[PDB]
């Protein structure tokens, strides 16, 4: 059963980060706030 | 010096309305003008400004009291009089009735001028056509064929051109013109008196001013003022409808439109009289309706009419909008419109797209011209985030393919999300392509991965970019300088604050006078965010000449630094992260350019010689994307070109800088309505202001905003599960739909398939751009199974149509250079003249047209002299016999004359050596009667000019004949050494020399001083060598009028070249005179050259006389190639017709076969099979090494090293001084030299907006086979063979035939030819001078590259030698 | 115990798909300047990139 818990929070890592890169995106299509790339 | 900058002969700048309301109210003239119609021009106190600007108003008060004293009634205020006073556009319907015919005698003695020098040379140049037809053929009927009606000579050209409608209104018109040009240059000189002009004929009173000109009409009882612009405005339109009425009477293939185009016109015009300036919103519908009209026809029955219906709606509403006309007449006066569009043929609908300048331009206003850009900013605009973000991945993923593509099919340096599966994890550890319905999955991750640094790119990669001048707007603090000081000097008086001071400063000057300029820190404005803090920053926009529709009205202005880095920025993405991204198909290759449409257009043409494919059309207009750019849909983007790059923000500036600033409209004479707005910030969002506009600006960072919508046509492409081949190229982008059909389909049912199939992207294509925030409207798109467009041009059916009207429509008189040259001119109508041969017209009339036009303007410039002159005795010489003139007229332009069109350029654009075509054609016009065998004599035995060892080699083919080159040319050459030599740039700090042509010199006498001259070898490695960067680099100079004008402010010319450059065309004339005279005494060997000696032999001869003082005797080798017309031997086989030159002897020929059943815009399966005709072959090096990232001083190094040694010899002291000529531009050592240069064997020598070269109509079922020929001057010679037999084939069946009863065959024999020569070169020629001491720029990386092998490159080098040492 | 945390830990995985669901399908909307307000006024914005990282890095 501790397989399958690790197996499903696996998906819960890629939607998390997937709801990350979002609203980071988000966060950095404000005109208001010039935003710089790293590098 | 003010006899050389002359006022604008064209029209050059847009129309103010104001202008002329400004000139019209400072005299206090006539006028039935509204109180709102003069706009901020009705608050002024005109008082103040009439004392000021004295001698303007005495002008005015002139001319208002000779218009009082003339006209009675007009003195009858309160419009009680029947005289009506009508601004521009409403005078359309009366300019014929403007007409000065007595008490002007100039127009009349060009005319008779032009007749009699017209008359005698007509029936020479029939034969001329008729002798070539007759070898290119074997028959006498080549030109003829389609029109056999009536074949019009050059004298019947010349008698309906001048006998036509509107002969008089441009007769009339050009000596108004050239009265206020004399008038103006007067005024400028400072001659302040008689500076009006009184005409006083009969039924049309005109006085001309300066300033302005007033024209009254008695048959009308209208009275009109016309500013300089507008009169330059009317008198080229006038010039075009006179041009394309002509060429519709002369040619049968426009005969058709001829009618169509008078009811048009006439219509139109009476349309103009009754509303005014909103008919150019009715032309620039019927620019619409042209194709709404051509996909009437397409078999789908679902796209049939759509656009037409549509189209019609919005003429409707444009023509109810002002209640002007009822929904009855609005309706009976549209169907007058479209019934001129329809029973034409595709061709001639798509020809009447010359009527869109017909008309004029509108007078423009800031206000209005402000008020759309404010509408498509400022606005809000919802997006689609997810919409956004799946265009995004695909950007990504376009991006990582491009850099498969190249870069060895490697990923670039990437950062996976963690959101990322495994099997994008495997995809980039493995390295591979990323799958487009990949992409679509799994757009989450393909999105939010981070491309990191992939181009070593610099902004100072390309110094072209740095040396073009670009406007540049004046800084914030003075904004108000832009406007005419006399409008603001109140308002500024009033507000206790002091006048700001005008700006002049040019972008190209500014950049040139800094002693501290480092690209870098140009790029560290942006980079480091001092752009959006900088008080300074102001950008405008003005207004647009020679635009008609609303939108593109206007044109922006920056200050200089955020011009540099808009300039910087296009650079670097045009140049590393543009070229990553094919998905498209527009290239800088014109000619794969074409063949890729020609490709994408016959998608769908298949014939009969399972399933088949089809292919429907989409055509996209993306002229208001710049407006509707938002950057919250560019920001991603703009983020991954920025890590791609390493720069940490750049390329999202234009959109941030832009919301912070108030934009305006910078026009002299619209300041502000409200005198209280002194300060931009402080603006309204109304009358010339924009305020915060959220979007950009056309043209600005245009490389992202295409390669987003290049991503978005992928995402729509992937989505309906459709092959598309896209052709996006910023304003119109063109989408083929591709489907499988069934082969044994109806053609009907194939197209409605492709329809049916096409329907599903389409709409996913709209939602797409909705969801980037561009609304695709049904203006915008034209869904069309025949056709699409791209760069104004429509490909139809496997066919460019013409539109050869509107090429003839811009044949004026004169060119807008400023030497105003008689060569630069007859050059111009020369290329016109190209294009005409190009877009379907039929080429004996083409030819009789250069000619008949090349008279006229001599005529023209002869009795119209620009500049008054003290001694006219080579003017009456020429005036007196037109003889003369047609001897002159006739000459081609290498050998001195003015026509500069081929007989072999009606066929090929390629012409390898210019003299020899110019010879052949001299020989055919002294076989046909045009000419004289004594005009040949006395050009071979013509006394050498004034040439140097550096004008062989710069420019070769050419004679040692004088002013052969125009004063233009000078002019510029002026202006760039007078930048160039006040340049103290960083850049640039070596790059001129006080002695740099006495280098020049010594250089070519260096390669040229030798025991064969090789103009060709000297020309390259001159171009190839430190001194020849140098000149390069100063030929990068824009030589703009206004750069001319600050040359020779800041420089003035000397007295002796001031005067040599105002009075070059009297002695280009009388240079002429001493050859197209009488027949002068020559030597006697002269004699043995005929007028049936090859051209080539003749060349020869000339060359060697012509440079006899520079090579005492010694030969030229390597210059001259046959000419394409008189070195084949044609024969078109017919049915029971047997070749004559397979059958007697001679068996070398190219083989052109055309199938019979053909017919145009019908079944593809009952045509032949079509194909991409042969439309030429460019360059396409086997080196030793190959070097990858080689610099450009490395490659022109390379370049000259392999030059010379196949050149000259490869001795060791042949290799010794190659490596010398190399050391001035490299840093190698011998031994890598010798191993890296490509190799020394059969050098091309090869030395350096869309034009098709022909329609491809029946080109594209043409066959071609050299299997019976022996095939890099052979190359080229057998690639103009080929074209020229095409060409023979599409002037066979000229436009007006669009079928094939029968199947013809053209052999087109080059063998028996005495042009065709043997090739000996490559002896060892060593130098009979020592090499120059020739002075290097060492520290300047653009000519002289310190290290420009790496360690790892040098290590890889030498083992390569090595090898090739022991290996053998 | 290990048991409990299995339910409710799916429960969390089922919410975190619909918030993605809906944040998938959000709009990003540009105001304009329909007001037309003097860009002084409108002038309330950073001068100043930010060199924050987005997604990745
Ligand atoms: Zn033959
Ligand atoms: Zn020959």
């Amino acid at each position: 059963m501790v397989t399958q818990i690790k197996n499903e929070l696996s998906t819960v890592k890629t939607t998390l980060a997937t709801i990350e890169g979002m609203m980071a995106t988000v966060k950095i299509m404000d005109p208001g706030n010039p935003t710089g790339v790293p590098v | 010096l003010n006899e050389i900058l002359l006022p604008e002969v064209h029209l050059n700048s847009p129309i103010v309305r104001y202008k002329l309301f400004y000139y019209i109210l400072h005299g206090q003239l006539p006028n039935d003008l509204e109180p709102d119609d003069l706009g901020p021009l009705a608050n002024q106190n005109w008082k103040a400004i009439r004392a000021e600007e004295s001698q303007v108003h005495a002008r005015l008060k002139q001319i208002r009291v000779e218009l009082i004293a003339r006209i009675p009634s007009l003195r009858w205020t309160r419009s009680q009089r029947e005289i009506a006073i009508l601004i521009w556009p409403r005078i359309l319907p009366i300019l014929q009735a403007y007409d000065l015919r007595q008490s002007m005698q100039l127009p009349t003695v060009w005319e008779k001028l032009t007749q009699s020098t017209v008359n005698l040379i007509s029936d020479g140049l029939e034969r001329v056509v008729l002798h070539i037809s007759n070898q290119l053929t074997g028959k006498p009927n080549l030109f003829t064929r389609s029109r056999a009606y009536s074949i019009p000579s050059t004298r019947e050209l010349s008698q309906i051109w001048f006998n036509n409608e509107w002969s008089g209104s441009v007769k009339t018109w050009l000596m108004i013109k050239y009265r206020m040009r004399q008038l103006i240059t007067n005024q400028k000189t400072g001659e302040l008196t008689d500076l009006v002009t009184i005409v006083d004929t009969r039924s049309t009173l005109c006085i001309i001013t300066p300033e302005l000109v007033a024209l009254y009409s008695s048959e009308h009882k209208a009275l009109t003022y016309l500013t300089f612009e507008m009169v330059l405005m009317v008198t080229d339109m006038l010039e075009g409808r006179l041009n394309v009425s002509s060429l519709c009477t002369a040619s049968h293939y426009l005969s058709p439109l001829k009618k169509r185009i008078e009811v048009l016109l006439t219509l139109v015009d009476d349309l103009a009289l009754l509303m005014g300036d909103k008919v150019y919103g009715i032309v620039s519908s019927l620019e619409s309706f042209v194709y709404a009209q051509l996909q009437y026809g397409d078999p789908v029955i679902d796209i049939k009419g759509t656009f037409y219906g549509f189209i019609c709606n919005e003429i409707l509403d444009l023509l109810t909008e002002d209640n002007i006309f009822t929904e009855e007449e609005a309706n009976k006066v549209l169907l007058d419109l479209t019934s001129q569009f329809d029973n034409l043929s595709p061709d001639l609908t798509a020809e009447l797209l010359c009527i869109m300048r017909l008309w004029g331009h509108p007078t423009l206003t800031a206000s209005q011209a402000a008020s759309k850009v404010r509408e498509s900013m400022c606005a809000p605009k919802v997006l689609d985030f997810q919409t956004i973000m799946k265009t995004l991945a695909f950007f990504h993923a376009i991006l990582i393919n491009g850099y498969r593509r190249s870069h060895n099919g490697i990923w670039p340096p990437t950062t996976l999300h963690g959101n990322a599966p495994k099997s994008l994890i495997e995809m980039r550890h493995d390295n591979s392509e990323l799958k487009y319905e990949y992409v679509l999955k799994n757009w989450k991750s393909i999105s939010m991965l981070r491309i990191h640094k992939c181009f070593d790119a610099s902004p100072d990669e390309d110094l072209s970019i740095f040396m073009k001048d670009k406007a540049i707007s004046c800084p914030r603090q003075d904004w108000m300088g832009v406007f005419r000081r006399s409008l603001i000097k109140q308002r500024y008086r009033d507000a206790n604050r002091p006048l700001p001071q005008p700006f002049n400063r040019r972008l190209l000057l500014n950049f040139l006078e800094d002693d501290r300029f480092d690209p870098i820190k140009e790029l560290e404005y942006v980079t480091s965010g001092e752009y959006l803090r900088d008080p300074e920053f102001c950008a405008s926009y003005s207004l647009k000449e020679k635009e008609i529709k609303a939108t593109g009205r206007i044109f922006a202005k920056m200050t200089k630094r955020m011009r540099s880095c808009q300039v910087i920025a296009e650079s670097l993405l045009a140049n590393h992260a543009g070229k990553l991204m094919r998905e498209n198909g527009v290239v800088l290759d014109q000619l794969k350019l074409t063949k890729s449409l020609l490709t994408m257009n016959q998608i769908g043409i298949i014939s009969e010689h399972g399933f088949e494919i089809a292919a429907c059309f989409l055509t996209t207009d993306l002229t208001k994307y710049c407006l509707n750019w938002r950057y919250q849909v560019i920001i991603p983007f703009a983020r991954t070109l920025n890590s791609m790059y390493g720069i940490p923000h750049l390329f999202e500036w234009i959109h941030l800088r832009l919301m912070r600033s108030t934009l305006y409209v910078g026009d002299p004479f619209n300041p502000p309505s409200d005198p209280t707005q002194l300060d931009l910030d402080t603006a309204l969002n109304d009358d010339i202001f924009i305020v915060s506009p959220r979007g950009g600006i056309e043209g600005l960072c245009q490389k992202l905003w295409t390669m987003i919508s290049i991503s978005t046509i992928i995402l729509s492409a992937t989505e309906a599960n459709t092959r598309v081949m896209s052709m996006v190229q910023g304003d119109n982008q063109a989408i083929a739909i591709t489907t499988r059909v069934v082969r044994s389909l109806s053609h009907s049912e194939k197209k409605e398939q492709a329809y049916k199939a096409s329907k599903l992207f389409f709409e996913r294509l709209r939602a797409n751009n909705h969801g980037i925030g561009h609304h695709l409207k049904e203006q915008e798109t034209i869904l069309s199974s025949d056709f699409f467009i791209y760069s104004k041009r429509v490909f139809y059916k496997g066919r460019i149509l013409t539109q050869a009207l509107k090429n003839v429509s811009k044949m004026c008189l004169t060119a807008d250079i400023l030497g105003d040259c008689s060569q630069a001119s007859c050059s111009n109508l020369a290329t016109t003249v190209m294009r005409l041969t190009e877009n379907g017209v039929e080429k004996d009339l083409c030819y009789f047209l250069n000619a008949f036009m090349t008279i006229r303007q001599l005529c023209y410039d002869l009795v119209f002299p620009q500049t008054k002159s003290l001694s006219q005795d080579i003017t009456n010489a020429y005036l007196n016999h037109p003889i003369l003139i047609s001897r002159l007229c006739l000459l081609p332009s290498q050998l001195g004359g003015l026509n500069f069109l081929s007989c072999s350029r009606l066929f090929n654009r390629n012409i390898g050596d210019p003299l020899v075509s110019a010879i052949a054609d001299v020989k055919r016009l002294i076989k046909a009667g045009c000419l004289d065998i004594w005009v040949l004599y006395n050009i071979l035995g013509r006394r050498p000019g004034k040439g140097k060892w550096s004008t062989l080699a710069a420019d070769p083919y050419t004679l040692n004949i004088d002013y052969l080159v125009p004063s233009t040319t000078f002019l510029k050459k002026h202006a760039q050494y007078t930048l160039m030599e006040r340049s103290v740039n960083p850049m640039l700090r070596g790059v001129f020399s006080e002695n740099a042509a006495e280098e020049e010199e010594e250089l070519a006498q260096y390669l040229l001083d030798r025991e064969v001259v090789m103009p060709r070898v000297a020309h390259v490695i001159l171009a190839q060598s430190s001194c020849g960067r140098r000149k390069q680099i100063q030929g990068y100079l824009d030589s703009t009028r206004t750069i001319i004008r600050y040359s020779l402010e800041v420089r003035p010319l000397s007295a002796k070249k001031l005067n040599t450059v105002i009075e070059y065309n009297l002695l280009y004339l009388s240079y002429n005179l001493e050859i197209i005279e009488k027949p002068n005494i020559v030597q006697p060997f002269l004699n043995a050259i005929n007028v049936d000696t090859c051209s080539i032999d003749i060349a020869r001869s000339l060359r060697k006389l012509s440079w006899a003082t520079l090579l005492n005797g010694r030969p030229i080798e390597g210059l001259e190639t046959p000419d394409p017309i008189e070195l084949v031997h044609g024969c078109l086989i017919i049915g029971s017709d047997e070749c004559e030159h397979c059958s007697s002897g001679d068996d070398k020929f190219t083989w052109f076969f055309l199938p019979k059943g053909i017919r145009l815009d019908d079944d593809p399966a009952s045509n032949p099979p079509i194909r991409v005709p042969y439309i030429g072959s460019k360059t396409d090096v086997a080196s030793m090494a190959y070097i990858k990232g080689a610099s450009v001083s490395l490659k022109s190094a390379l370049r000259l090293a392999g030059v010379y040694i196949w050149a000259f010899g490869d001795t060791e002291e042949s290799w010794q001084d190659a490596y010398e000529l190399a050391s001035t531009r490299v840093n190698l050592t011998l031994e890598q030299l010798q191993s890296l240069t490509p190799l020394p064997t059969s050098a091309n020598l090869v030395h350096r907006k869309f034009t098709p070269a022909s329609s491809y109509a029946f080109s594209s079922f043409v066959h071609i086979s050299n299997d019976c020929q022996i095939l890099t001057d052979s190359n080229l010679i057998y690639q103009q063979v080929m074209i020229t037999g095409l060409a023979l084939i599409e002037t066979w069946n000229n436009p007006p035939i669009n079928f094939s009863v029968y199947e013809t065959t053209l052999h087109l024999h080059t063998g028996s030819s005495c042009c065709i020569r043997p090739v000996e070169s490559c002896v060892v020629n060593p130098p009979l001078l020592p090499v120059p001491l020739i002075n290097v720029p060492q520290m300047n990386k653009f000519v002289y590259d310190p290290e420009p092998l790496s360690l790892l490159e040098m290590e890889k080098i030498e083992d390569i030698a090595y090898q090739t040492r022991i290996g053998g």
